RNA sequence: AACGAUAAAAGAAGUGAGAAUCUUCUUCGCCGUAAGGACAAGGGUUCCUGGGGAAGGGUCGUCCGCCCAGGGAAAGUCGGGACCUAAGGUGAGGCCGAACGGCGCAGCCGAUGGACAGCAGGUCAAGAUUCCUGCACCGAUCAUGUGGAGUGAUGGAGGGACGCAUUACGCUAUCCAAUGCCAAGCUAUGGCUAUGCUGGUUGGUACGCUCAAGGGCGAUCGGGUCAGAAAAUCUACCGGUCUGCCUCAGACGUAUCGGGAGCCGAAGUUGGAAACGCGACGGUGCCAAGAAAAGCUUCUAAACGUUGAAACAUGAUUGCCCGUACCGCAAACCGACACAGGUGUCCGAGUGUCAAUGCACUAAGGCGCGCGAGAGAACCCUCGUUAAGGAACUUUGCAAUCUCACCCCGUAACUUCGGAAGAAGGGGUCCCCACGCUGCGUGGGGCGCAGUGAAUAGGCCCAGGCGACUGUUUACCAAAAUCACAGCACUCUGCCAACACGAACAGUGGACGUAUAGGGUGUGACGCCUGCCCGGUGCCGGAA
RNA sequence: CCCCCGGGGGCGGAGGACCGAACCGGUGCCUGCUGAAACAGUCUCGGAUGAGUUGUGUUUAGGAGUGAAAAGCU
């Protein structure tokens, strides 16, 4: 359920120093909303979530071996918690 | 009275508009509007059908009562008389005891605040709703049934008139304006008068495209266009051979009326 | 030198789109006679 | 041959195998109602970072809008959807039709329009009414309390709801001056010692017994059924009934959050100008007579209650979907090109010049147009001056001069009494001082070949043909005497009109028009006028 | 509309009115003619509150549409 509408976190220099905010930043599956994106972080982390924001991303069109290539698609949200700022600490 | 000008422009010297100090200047009533603008610009399935419409200045449509048959027998006080670019043939806003607004045409010779009177029995005073039957022989009248109820396609425009001849059965006789004779049923309703803004005729145009504020497109001369285009075709000059419409016929004297039923009903002799 | 490509997203898929050539036979004439040439283009919707 | 505008470039320094071309510094020249800035269409990672150097780049290339990789794109309040309707498109039933199909009421879709809650700042290498800080607003659910009862619809009413030109008052944005304030230092060249020079000289919010143009509004008791389907305590009609209230644009003060030249934080004055923006839906005039629907306000119908109301106060909780990077008058859109073309809107400072988005020079900003270096032949293109002459040139004064802006004086035939007319012609134009008036005027003086000292800115007149006139045409050899045009005339057309589209006893256009109207034809403002021939052909009647 | 007796003055601000930028256009010459460009450039010129210009959205088409009319555009 949760588990699986969650991609995997974005790894961005601009991303991690927005760590040291409270502020964490990880890619979903497009066709998700920001109430179950919440609801999905929240039940994964145990953690109020006071703010959400979103994005569509296309996907970048590369080209391997002279055939032109395609897009990837994604879409990254950025949250803000409560005070109590935890995730699992994993953080680097 | 009429607006004439002087010569500061080449135009605007011949040109010529009409005095409107008769007209109350109010917004037209919004109950009434209906709006329905929507020009539709001469054409029908996209494609054009009554050549020479071009756009012109907006217009709303002013809802008019012409049955005038269902308010018999309560009276009106005339409110404003007033502009409309729909009839070009003044009308005339009335108010009923009991509320009721509703238009109707404006009688040449009719002022604000005069009494108007609907229904079988009622008088024969200016602007009143009588049907045939009651009207006094030779008395001149306009908005006119052909049947009734659903009626008022004869005289409805500046000036016109109806004068009623003898009667009949059921049927009266009246002259149309246009010179014919024709029988009408003696419960169609009519309007005491002839109509107002009895002189627009004599308005002048002036210069070109006043008439397309009227939204008329200019014209096309057949003699101007090419063989394939128009039978009035080319040839090095200028000229006739025919006589011809667009589509092909007669148009100076070919009687194009169809062989029916009601020329038994327009039985006394027409000039048109 | 205004020229005749004006490109334009809802013109191009209003008329030529992929939900235009089902609104009528000749249309859906035009897809099945091209799905048969096995083409990938389609209409425009790509 | 060319290397794509004649808007120039020079030196130093750096990096590198390699440099006219890449980076830096300092100058120079070019745009500046643009060749600066912000958006919409459209494009689709072109954006930033780090690398590269095949090809693409009209040369080179260490560079690039090229190639590789990694990042960047954040919305309850901005634009769209979950709201509304226009043309148009659809369209159960319905109307038609060899088939496929064609029409069509309600309803539905459809923004180019209506409705709708946030402003100030900060700032990644790259996002900002989105993130952050400060401080607001909007809907919904719930809770505490006041209230302690009426809510009040797919239906009615009001209202939303609208033209063009001109224009009174007040104001802000915004711009100017200064011996106002504040900050910083220096000065030389001959002088100034600052009264010089340079720079900055307030944004949002909250509260005012503060100043304030302008703008909106009449208001109830009752009668009638015949009006709004019935209802109605809301509307409409009709009758009785007596300047003042509201609103703040904006200014001022106090406070506070910001910003602020600068070496953390100074000053925030007086005088002048001024919008198409704001007050506003103001005023006046005009004819060619200037959308609809929802939201919104008001009424009952039904139903639900009338000791857990509508509504208000605080607190809490809630806030979906899509767009957002970059280019965006162009090297990234359309033109096969890194093309002298084309592309809708907004902002677009200063000095001079009646005015101005004009002209010249310039701010901020952005560029020198992706081959260079020399030579100074013929010829070719775009320009400067030209003796004496002045159209002798030539098809033609074609081309190119001339004239040129504002003020003053003065202006003909002819005329539809408006006009011809900027007729023609002649004069003034700068600087100082004094005098009068509201930058002018009167005078006196001064310099130059010359004073709209440079740039923008009519050559004129006489007489004909044609068309009256503004206007319209052959995208790409014809702009005209062609077309149309106001005005005139013939004829047709009684209303399911004539006529025209149509597979159609469908449906439409004419037209929600009705003979003072509509169609067709030909003439073509205005003035004086429009003659003879009905045998032929056409047309209207007769019809032995 | 207001004064003096159709005239003169006050005022008002009309116009297919005038000059002129944007904008729309294409008058004449030159250039260009394996172009900067498959119709342009510089200079010059016409319209510039109207029969004006322009953006979105949409309707009309092959003997057919559209055409201020060239057999022009599609
Ligand atoms: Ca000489
Ligand atoms: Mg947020
Ligand atoms: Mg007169
Ligand atoms: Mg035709
Ligand atoms: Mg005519
Ligand atoms: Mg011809
Ligand atoms: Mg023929
Ligand atoms: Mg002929
Ligand atoms: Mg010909
Ligand atoms: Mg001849
Ligand atoms: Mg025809
Ligand atoms: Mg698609
Ligand atoms: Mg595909
Ligand atoms: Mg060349
Ligand atoms: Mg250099
Ligand atoms: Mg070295
Ligand atoms: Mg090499
Ligand atoms: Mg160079
Ligand atoms: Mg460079
Ligand atoms: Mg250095
Ligand atoms: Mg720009
Ligand atoms: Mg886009
Ligand atoms: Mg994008
Ligand atoms: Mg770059
Ligand atoms: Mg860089
Ligand atoms: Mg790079
Ligand atoms: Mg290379
Ligand atoms: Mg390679
Ligand atoms: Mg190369
Ligand atoms: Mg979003
Ligand atoms: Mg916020
Ligand atoms: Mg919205
Ligand atoms: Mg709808
Ligand atoms: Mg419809
Ligand atoms: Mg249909
Ligand atoms: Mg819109
Ligand atoms: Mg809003
Ligand atoms: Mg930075
Ligand atoms: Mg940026
Ligand atoms: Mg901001
Ligand atoms: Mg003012
Ligand atoms: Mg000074
Ligand atoms: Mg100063
Ligand atoms: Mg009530
Ligand atoms: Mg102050
Ligand atoms: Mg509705
Ligand atoms: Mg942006
Ligand atoms: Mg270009
Ligand atoms: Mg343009
Ligand atoms: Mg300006
Ligand atoms: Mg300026
Ligand atoms: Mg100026
Ligand atoms: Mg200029
Ligand atoms: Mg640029
Ligand atoms: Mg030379
Ligand atoms: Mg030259
Ligand atoms: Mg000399
Ligand atoms: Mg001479
Ligand atoms: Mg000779
Ligand atoms: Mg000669
Ligand atoms: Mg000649
Ligand atoms: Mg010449
Ligand atoms: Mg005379
Ligand atoms: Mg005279
Ligand atoms: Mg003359
Ligand atoms: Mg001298
Ligand atoms: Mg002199
Ligand atoms: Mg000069
Ligand atoms: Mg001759
Ligand atoms: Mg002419
Ligand atoms: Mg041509
Ligand atoms: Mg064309
Ligand atoms: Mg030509
Ligand atoms: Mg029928
Ligand atoms: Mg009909
Ligand atoms: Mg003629
Ligand atoms: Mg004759
Ligand atoms: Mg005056
Ligand atoms: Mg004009
Ligand atoms: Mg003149
Ligand atoms: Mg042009
Ligand atoms: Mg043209
Ligand atoms: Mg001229
Ligand atoms: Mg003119
Ligand atoms: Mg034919
Ligand atoms: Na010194």
């Amino acid at each position: 359920s949760h588990y699986d509408i969650l991609q995997a976190p974005v790894i961005s220099e601009k991303a991690y120093s927005a760590m040291e905010r409270g502020v964490y930043s990880f890619w979903v599956s497009p066709k998700a909303t920001k109430t179950e994106i919440k609801d999905a972080i929240q039940q994964a982390f145990g953690v109020r979530v006071i703010g959400i924001s979103t994005m569509n991303v296309p996907g970048k069109r590369k080209r391997v071996g002279r055939f032109i290539g395609q897009r990837n698609d994604r879409k990254k949200a950025i949250v803000r918690l409560a005070e109590g700022q935890s995730i699992e600490a994993l953080a680097g | 009275a009429v607006k004439k000008y002087r010569p500061y422009t080449p135009s605007r010297r011949q040109m010529t508009t009409a005095d409107f100090s008769g007209l109350t200047k109010k917004r037209p009533e919004k109950a009434l509007t209906e709006a329905l603008p929507k020009t539709g610009g001469r054409n029908n399935r996209g494609r054009i059908t009554s050549r020479f419409i071009g756009g012109g200045h907006k217009r709303l449509y002013r809802i008019i009562d012409f049955k005038r048959r269902d308010k018999s027998g309560v009276n009106a006080k005339v409110a404003a008389i007033e502009y409309d670019p729909n009839r070009s043939a003044r009308i005339a806003l009335l108010h009923y005891a009991d509320g009721e607004k509703r238009y109707i045409l404006a009688p040449e010779g009719l002022t604000v605040g005069a009494t108007v009177n609907a229904g079988p029995e009622a008088e024969p005073k200016l602007g009143n709703a009588l049907p045939l039957r009651f009207v006094p022989v030779g008395a001149v009248v306009h908005a006119l049934e052909l049947v009734p109820g659903k009626g008022a396609q004869l005289a409805r425009s500046a000036g016109t008139s109806v004068q009623v001849q003898g009667k009949e059965s059921d049927y009266v006789i009246v002259r149309l304006p246009s010179g014919e004779l024709r029988r009408v049923h003696s419960e169609c309703y009519a309007t005491i008068g002839a109509v107002g803004n009895a002189e627009h005729k004599n308005i002048v145009l002036g210069k070109a495209g006043r008439s397309r504020w009227l939204g008329r497109k200019p014209h096309q001369r057949g003699s101007a266009m090419n063989p394939v285009d128009h039978p009035h075709g080319g040839g090095e000059g200028r000229t006739g051979a025919g006589r011809v419409p667009v589509t092909p016929w007669g148009k100076p004297t070919k009687g194009l009326k169809t062989r029916r039923k009601r020329k038994t009903s327009d039985r006394f002799i027409v000039t048109r | 030198m205004k020229r005749t490509y004006q490109p334009n997203n809802r013109k191009r898929a209003k008329t030529h789109g992929f939900r235009a050539r089902m609104k009528t036979k000749s249309g859906r004439n035009i897809l099945a006679r091209r799905r048969a040439k096995g083409r990938h283009q389609l209409t425009v919707s790509d």
